[PDB]
């Protein structure tokens, strides 16, 4: 039940910004993200 | 704070001991290096056209003057698979030099330093970042602030109160539908409007957007309950 | 930020349906798995430095169908449904001022016999063996990577760089700006019709200039130029003599015995292998270079489009405000905003 | 003014300091307070 399948590359979820004239979002919270980065 | 990143820390950890792939940067300028090795060393096997790979075969079945001719193959094929090996590892060279010179800046502004650079340090706004060594490489460990849990507010980009226009000296201001705060802008801590959040420039006609609150004044109860404190010791003073 | 990626069959370069040819090309050894492979390298590389460049956004942004922005007017940088990609115009312009020798799309032989062999030099390249193959991100998905870079960058400020993004009005986010680079954000608010009329004045001067010279671009023309020079002078080697009787491979062998017939041919091997050689290091010594290219691009879009930057001179000339990204051929286009 | 400006050390040391003065926003909110403090005064001599 497994097969190569083949399909156009999804570039990312389309997100839509909930913009206005007088709207603004600001973060209630935050979380400390620690990230590797690998160099030759 | 600290048990976000001590709990971040523990999922570097844990990833580092699960996936092989995350490596690939160092494991390939390995595989690299090793591969063509490996091909030069397959050339070896090649006739380039003469009767024979191997040069002790040549030598030991052919006298000096046609020997000199199936030598002269082997040699100028040898030759230009030093020289496809020679280029290709300068090549290669001016890439490490590029990673190195990379790693070098990361060394200096993130380590050494805190950046204002965008996505430099890592994804988030850079905190501060840690070295550890690997087999012909660095990896940094970046600790970045991301921002979390988002709500919407109402803003504006002024508050008129006594016919001048009010703007925040740091952060911006918001309401929640009913009341209006100042807050710092990247994490939601709201305080009252007043003439210590505020600076006041020109008058409220010409801002397109402004609102209407109240800017408070901290000086004001300060004097009016020196006030009450007054109109008391004059009431007082009609006694004697 | 990329250039054409290019396949050379080496065994039909070198030996084009010649099994004669061909058994004295094994003679040399592995050069032609390391030729294939240093171009293989060279096109992987393409499509890393133009996912470098583009993708650095996990969320596609959709801009809002009112336009709102205190007057900004981005009309001219962001997308338009009339037509069938999502181009912006600036970007229409520049895919019109790079011209785009072999997209590789396609060469079905109703377009590459005929009339047009007559004269199309890219079926000439095509049939000595010499093939440019497509980019992984066409440049629809480019034009929406573009697109969300900058719908996030209008409606969101920086944020969209950072974590989530928030909304944030368009003047309120210039008032950011202005207070990074020094200017108390009153100064927006007290003149903010003139800074949204210098704003689209100069986002017509870009629309005009774009539309009347042509030297602007040479930038990405000129490494179009190169690999095309490239491809050109190495159809052209296949015309050299070497010191053989014939350039042509098969008359050698329609006149000569085997015995005399690879003395003739081996001079050919090893010069169209040298030319190949010549080619392969001249592409890497260009891959090198574009990726510097890619890097720096890649750099200027984390720094100036997805951030503002303090440093001197790096987004444009003057102070810098914002950045808005737009693709081109092979390529991508800053218009950086300065105070 | 003294919101506009931080004050350290003496007139001395800064080469090429000018003499101007100050306002201090302070002074003339209490100063309206010692008028008015004045005009309480002189009419509590009246009744
Ligand atoms: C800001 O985000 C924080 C997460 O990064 C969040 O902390 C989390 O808070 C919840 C409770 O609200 C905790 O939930 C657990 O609590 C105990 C165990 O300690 C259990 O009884 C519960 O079933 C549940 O498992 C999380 O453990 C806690 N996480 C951390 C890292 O502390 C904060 O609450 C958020 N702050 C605000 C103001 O929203
Ligand atoms: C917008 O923000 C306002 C400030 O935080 C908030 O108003 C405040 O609401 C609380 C109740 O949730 C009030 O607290 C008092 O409530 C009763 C009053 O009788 C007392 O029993 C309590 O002990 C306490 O004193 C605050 O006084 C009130 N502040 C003001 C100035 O009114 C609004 O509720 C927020 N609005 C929305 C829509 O979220
Ligand atoms: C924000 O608060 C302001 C102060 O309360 C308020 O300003 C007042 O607005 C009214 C209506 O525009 C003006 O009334 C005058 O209008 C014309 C002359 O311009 C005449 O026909 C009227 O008889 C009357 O004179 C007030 O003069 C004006 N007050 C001041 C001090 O300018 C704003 O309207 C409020 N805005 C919002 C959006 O809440
Ligand atoms: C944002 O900027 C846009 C570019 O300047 C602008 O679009 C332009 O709008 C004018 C006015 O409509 C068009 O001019 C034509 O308008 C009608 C067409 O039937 C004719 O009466 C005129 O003679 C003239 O031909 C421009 O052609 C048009 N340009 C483009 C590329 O569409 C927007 O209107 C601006 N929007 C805002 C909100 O400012
Ligand atoms: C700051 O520099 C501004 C230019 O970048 C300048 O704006 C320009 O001001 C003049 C008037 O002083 C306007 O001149 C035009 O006005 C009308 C047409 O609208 C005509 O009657 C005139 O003949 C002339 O064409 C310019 O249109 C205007 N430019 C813009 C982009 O709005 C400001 O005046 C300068 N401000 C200060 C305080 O110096
Ligand atoms: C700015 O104003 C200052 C005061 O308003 C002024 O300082 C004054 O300078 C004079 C001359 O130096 C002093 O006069 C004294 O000079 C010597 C002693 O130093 C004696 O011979 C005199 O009798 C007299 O005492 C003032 O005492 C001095 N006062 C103060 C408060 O500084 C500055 O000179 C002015 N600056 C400039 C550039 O003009
Ligand atoms: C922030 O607001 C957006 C959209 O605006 C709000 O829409 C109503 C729900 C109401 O709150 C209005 O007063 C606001 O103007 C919210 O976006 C919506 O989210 C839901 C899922 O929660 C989604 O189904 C809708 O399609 C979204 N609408 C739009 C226009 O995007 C958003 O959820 C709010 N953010 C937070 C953290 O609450
Ligand atoms: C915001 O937009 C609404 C229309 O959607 C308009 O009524 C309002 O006046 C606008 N306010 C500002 C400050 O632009
Ligand atoms: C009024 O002033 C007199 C001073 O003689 C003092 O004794 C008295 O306690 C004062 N009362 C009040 C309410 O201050
Ligand atoms: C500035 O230079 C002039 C001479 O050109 C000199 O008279 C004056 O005292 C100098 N002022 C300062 C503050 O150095
Ligand atoms: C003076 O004080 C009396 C109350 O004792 C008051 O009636 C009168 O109006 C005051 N006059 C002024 C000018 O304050």
């Amino acid at each position: 039940s497994q097969s190569i399948i083949a399909y156009t590359m999804s570039l990312g979820v389309e997100n839509s910004v909930a913009y206005s004239n007088n709207s603004i979002a600001i973060p209630t919270n935050f979380t400390i993200s620690v990230t590797t980065e690998i160099l030759p | 704070i600290a048990n976000q990143f001590n709990s971040a820390i523990g999922k570097i950890q844990d990833s580092l001991s699960s996936t092989a792939s995350a490596l690939g940067k160092l494991q390939d300028v390995v595989n690299q290096n090793a591969q063509a090795l490996n091909t030069l060393v397959k050339q070896l096997s090649s006739n380039f056209g003469a009767i024979s790979s191997v040069l002790n075969d040549i030598l030991s079945r052919l006298d000096k003057v046609e020997a000199e001719v199936q030598i002269d193959r082997l040699i100028t094929g040898r030759l230009q698979s030093l020289q496809t090996y020679v280029t290709q590892q300068l090549i290669r060279a001016a890439e490490i030099r590029a990673s190195a010179n990379l790693a070098a800046t990361k060394m200096s502004e993130c380590v050494l330093g805190q950046s204002k650079r965008v996505d430099f340090c890592g994804k988030g706004y850079h905190l501060m970042s840690f070295p550890q060594s690997a087999p012909h490489g660095v990896v940094f460990l970046h600790v970045t602030y991301v921002p979390a849990q988002e709500k919407n507010f109402t803003t504006a980009p002024a508050i008129c109160h006594d016919g001048k226009a009010h703007f925040p000296r740091e952060g911006v201001f918001v309401s929640n539908g009913t009341h209006w705060f100042v807050t710092q802008r990247n994490f939601y801590e709201p305080q009252i409007i007043t003439t210590d959040n505020t600076f006041v420039s020109g008058n409220c006609d010409v801002v397109i957007g402004i609102v209407n609150n109240t800017v408070y004044d901290p000086l004001q109860p300060e004097l009016d309950s020196f006030k009450e404190e007054l109109d008391k010791y004059f009431k007082n003073h009609t006694s004697p | 930020v990329s250039m054409t990626k290019t396949s050379v069959d080496c065994t039909m370069y070198i030996c084009g349906d010649s099994t004669e040819c061909s058994n004295l090309l094994l003679q040399y050894g592995s050069f032609c798995t390391q030729l294939n492979r240093a171009l293989t390298g060279i096109a992987v590389e393409q499509d890393k430095n133009t996912q470098e460049v583009f993708a650095q956004v996990k969320q596609i942004y959709k801009t809002p169908p009112i336009k709102d922005f205190g007057g900004f007017n981005f009309s001219q940088i962001l997308p338009d449904p009339s037509k069938p990609s999502k181009r912006s115009f600036i970007e229409d312009l520049l895919f019109n001022k790079v011209t785009l020798a072999d997209a590789g799309f396609i060469k079905q032989y109703g377009d590459c016999l005929g009339d047009i062999a007559a004269r199309d030099l890219i079926c000439a390249q095509k049939f000595n063996g010499l093939t440019v193959l497509p980019p992984l991100l066409t440049d629809e998905m480019i034009a929406q990577y573009t697109s969300a870079l900058l719908a996030g960058t209008i409606t969101s400020g920086w944020t969209f760089g950072a974590g989530a993004a928030l909304q944030i009005p368009f003047a309120m986010q210039m008032a950011y700006r202005f207070n990074g680079i020094g200017v108390t954000q009153n100064v927006l608010y007290e003149n903010q019709k003139l800074i949204a009329n210098q704003f689209n004045s100069a986002i017509g001067k870009i629309q005009d200039s774009l539309s009347s010279t042509a030297s602007a671009l040479g930038k990405l023309q000129d490494v179009v130029n190169q690999n095309a020079q490239a491809l050109n002078t190495l159809v052209k080697q296949l015309s050299s003599n070497f010191g053989a009787i014939s350039s042509v491979l098969n008359d050698i062998l329609s006149r000569l015995d085997k015995v005399e017939a690879e003395v003739q041919i081996d001079r050919l091997i090893t010069g169209r292998l040298q030319s190949l050689q010549t080619y392969v290091t001249q592409q890497l010594i260009r891959a090198a270079e574009i990726r510097a290219s890619a890097n720096l691009a890649a750099t200027k879009m984390s720094e100036c489009v997805l951030g503002q930057s303090k440093r001197v001179d790096f987004c444009g000339k003057g102070y810098h405000l914002m950045s808005f990204p737009q693709s081109a051929p092979h390529g991508v286009v800053f218009l950086h905003v300065t105070y």
